[PDB]
């Protein structure tokens, strides 16, 4: 509720103090990772989502995969962001939100390739068809 | 050191551009990649060391690399790294030509 | 032939001060106190008393040379409390401990003897 | 009995200029006998001193600048390692590496080459002692000894 | 429960052949020392067979499984 | 901030190769979230820990909650709020080596930070992303606490 | 200027109920 | 006998949260009251 009320400063400290007692509540990991994204410490968030996926999900959980994609986007792992959302679309292609995010990552990668003329032909051809 | 170990440790080939970006800055690698004089400077230096190697190989039979000498370069290099806080994790600003000259 | 007479181990000559105050050059609020005609018997107790002072940053002592009847105590204190006043206090309270102990041993004996 | 002679000895035969011998280029004065075993004992990884003890040891350093180094172990209560106090003894910025007498020869060959299990492999950097236990191999009258480098 | 666990431990320490002291300890250990409960049920299983020479009850086996 | 690193570690082995010292022993610990490997030598006399012990490890550059970058001197007179106040065990020392899978062809994926706590060795072996606050030959604090569960 | 578009993900601060504990029963 | 139930499943292994979170609520309560 403090997080919904916008009090992330205290909410993070609370989620951390709850996490100290147990490593098996994903929401505590997820709440901490969300605040880490909001606090722009994207590496830590990505690390939490990657290990959360490996520990708690016997399959790639699209919710965690999407949270990871949101962090990866900001984390500069555009390659992994692309790959993570392509994996997500491979897992849930009828979920139009994930499909949008795939299209968005293709757009953001192409934006970089298209801005700098140093980008090569295979990159530009991929960027054109991907875009 | 074998000829191969010698080259991989003392030649500094300027054709592996990847290694150059790992080691030197962009403003330093273009001279060793495009300046034929700079390349000859390095090739001459490597040849210089190769010739010194043939010399030492005739100076020191039995391969007794341990020797008694005036200034301790091995230690002195470290002393320099600690005096200037060299931190061997960034690409260096020392243009190889600065070394040869 | 060269034995100093034993009294030279504790008797001060003319002009010799029992204690000498010297400023330290290497750090602020720090002095080196040089006791003449003294040994570990008086120095360790004072050192230990100085360790009780929360405003003493550094305190310890040495006898620069055992054949020299002279000792060097070094005191270093907070900016709001000089090493000199620390020494003053370290003398003021160590004496107090020994005086109270004198009174308690005297009463414990008088209570033990014929009581 | 003359200044022309007194000066000549002072500038040619005085002891500190004579630390190293040209005979073998190595030092001829080293930390020896009682203080060498004691320093070895002192340099063990499990040697600890509190401020009441440390401040007694620093009373015997001439070149110490009067500033206590941050203790190697802070909680539950400040503790200094012998090597930590020893770092105050080392002058300036010395940089040397030696192998302690008990160093397993194959300790550098396997893993933990840079983190010696037996606490051997003496390492002095920036005039501070980072690793190893000191003995004749690192403090004696031998080339590459710490005093040789100090000189 | 903690007082009971401490006393029952003392009972098993004095009388390691006391099958009941081990299982009662196991019942408390189930909450805090699953391996301890397994150790106690296993010990009761072992003692019955070797020293009391009576067959092992299935409850012990079920608890070992659980 | 000044928190160079932070994770929860558990003691997996005490001086497996045998106890060479009396008041000190090797701890072969591993983390839970970032999957970090850690070798740490602790004064087992003043702070005895047993195998399987869980501890929160937070390698920080400083003891001050404000991250104002202290100077490496011991000072018993210290009025500033300090992280050690809410931490159980703290060591301090320099980084004396950093090692990764660097090659003449490409940079390392993993970083190994070697730290000497005044003689007490440590090796925090991780990835090239967490060991970002880490720089060779730099003062750092260990700020660790065992989890009372 | 249109505020920068982030990855489309509905923000959920959760407090999910744990699975009901139907652990095996001791006898 | 089963020790983990719908009530105990919600309880910690050993840590008590009341004292810290109530200290946090001491800060939050003032904000909720607009102080």
């Amino acid at each position: 509720v403090l997080a919904h009320k916008g009090y992330f400063r205290e909410a993070r400290d609370v989620f951390a103090q709850v996490r100290e007692a147990t490593a098996d509540i994903s929401d505590v990991w997820l709440n901490l990772a969300h605040i880490y994204v909001e606090q722009k410490q994207y590496i830590s968030a990505v690390q939490m989502y990657e290990n959360c996926l490996r520990k708690f999900y016997k399959h790639q959980n699209t919710e965690v995969v999407l949270y990871l994609a949101r962090a990866l986007f900001k984390c500069g792992k555009l390659q992994e962001c692309k790959q993570t959302l392509l994996k997500a679309r491979h897992v849930a292609p009828s979920d139009t939100v994930l499909m949008f995010n795939v299209a968005l990552v293709l757009q953001r990668l192409a934006t970089s390739v298209l801005k700098d003329e140093k980008s090569n032909l295979k990159e530009v051809l991929n960027a054109v068809k991907e875009l | 050191p074998s000829n191969k170990a010698f080259e991989k440790k003392f030649r500094f080939d300027y054709t592996n551009e990847r290694a150059l970006r790992r080691t030197l800055q962009e403003d330093l690698v273009k001279d060793v990649l495009s300046n034929a004089h700079i390349q000859n400077e390095l090739e001459r230096e490597f040849e210089r060391m190769r010739e010194d190697r043939e010399v030492l190989r005739v100076i020191f039979p039995t391969g007794d690399s341990k020797v008694v000498l005036p200034c301790n370069l091995l230690r002195m290099i470290w002393n320099a790294q600690k005096i200037f806080h060299i931190n061997p994790r960034l690409p260096s600003d020392l243009h190889p030509i600065k070394v040869v000259e | 032939m060269n034995a100093p007479p034993a009294f030279e181990s504790f008797l001060l000559f003319e002009g010799e001060k029992k204690i000498t105050i010297n400023k330290d050059t290497k750090v602020p609020n720090a002095c080196l106190f040089t006791i003449n005609k003294e040994d570990h018997t008086l120095g360790n107790i004072i050192k230990s008393q100085l360790l009780k002072d929360p405003q003493v940053l550094f305190a310890g002592y040495k006898v620069p040379h055992p054949l020299e009847h002279k000792i060097i105590i070094r005191v270093q204190t907070t900016p709001d409390y000089s090493p000199q006043e620390a020494f003053t206090n370290a003398i003021t309270d160590l004496i107090s401990e020994l005086s109270l102990l004198e009174e308690r041993f005297r009463v414990a004996i008088k209570d033990k003897q014929e009581g | 009995q003359s200044l022309e002679t007194r000066a000549e000895i002072q500038e040619l035969a005085m002891v500190p200029r004579m630390i190293v011998t040209p005979q073998s280029n190595r030092p001829v004065m080293g930390i020896v006998q009682d203080t060498l075993t004691a320093v070895r004992k002192f340099t063990k990884r499990d040697v600890f001193l509190e401020r009441g003890e440390v401040m007694n040891l620093l009373m015997f350093l001439s070149t110490w600048d009067g500033k206590v180094p941050q203790p190697a172990i802070l909680k539950p209560r400040p503790l200094w390692t012998g090597k930590q106090i020893f770092s105050l003894i080392i002058p300036g910025h010395i940089n040397c590496i030696r192998t302690h007498s008990t160093h397993p020869d194959d300790e550098d060959s396997g893993p933990y080459k840079h983190i010696s299990p037996g606490d051997t492999k003496v390492v002095v950097e920036n005039g501070e002692l980072i690793m190893g236990i000191l003995c004749k191999k690192s403090l004696g009258t031998s080339a590459g000894s710490l005093v040789h480098i100090s000189y | 429960r903690d007082i009971a666990k401490g006393h029952l431990k003392k009972v098993t320490e004095q009388y390691p052949d006391d099958v009941e002291a081990w299982i009662e300890l196991a019942q408390i250990l189930e909450q805090t020392d699953i391996q301890g409960a397994l150790s106690a049920y296993g010990t009761a299983t072992r003692i019955l067979q070797e020293k009391v020479q009576a067959d092992v009850p299935p409850e012990i086996l079920n608890n070992v499984g659980a | 901030a000044g928190i160079l690193f932070e994770d929860i570690f558990d003691v997996k082995d005490i001086d497996p190769e045998g106890k060479k010292f009396d008041r000190v022993s090797r701890l072969h610990c591993e983390s839970e979230s970032f999957k970090m490997d850690l070798i740490l030598d602790v004064n087992i006399q003043i702070y005895p820990v047993d195998l399987g012990d869980k501890f929160r490890l937070v390698i920080a550059s400083t003891l001050y909650e404000d991250g104002t970058l202290d100077d490496g001197e011991y000072n018993p007179t210290d009025d500033r709020p300090s992280r050690a106040d809410q931490f159980e065990y703290v060591m301090y020392g320099k980084v004396y080596r950093i090692e990764g899978d660097e090659t003449s062809t490409e940079a390392a994926t993993r970083l190994s930070a070697y730290v000497s706590y005044g003689g007490l060795l440590m090796r925090l072996q991780g990835d090239a992303n967490n060991l970002h606050g880490f720089e060779v030959d730099s003062r750092v604090y260990l700020l660790m606490k065992k989890l009372a569960f | 200027l249109p505020e920068r578009s982030g990855v489309v993900c509905r923000v959920k601060y959760c407090n999910s109920l744990p699975d009901i504990p139907f652990d095996p029963k001791f006898i | 006998r089963v020790w983990r139930t719908r009530t105990t499943i919600l309880q910690s292994t050993g840590k008590n949260f009341s004292k810290n979170i109530f200290a946090i609520l001491q800060s939050v309560k003032a904000r909720e009251e607009g102080r």
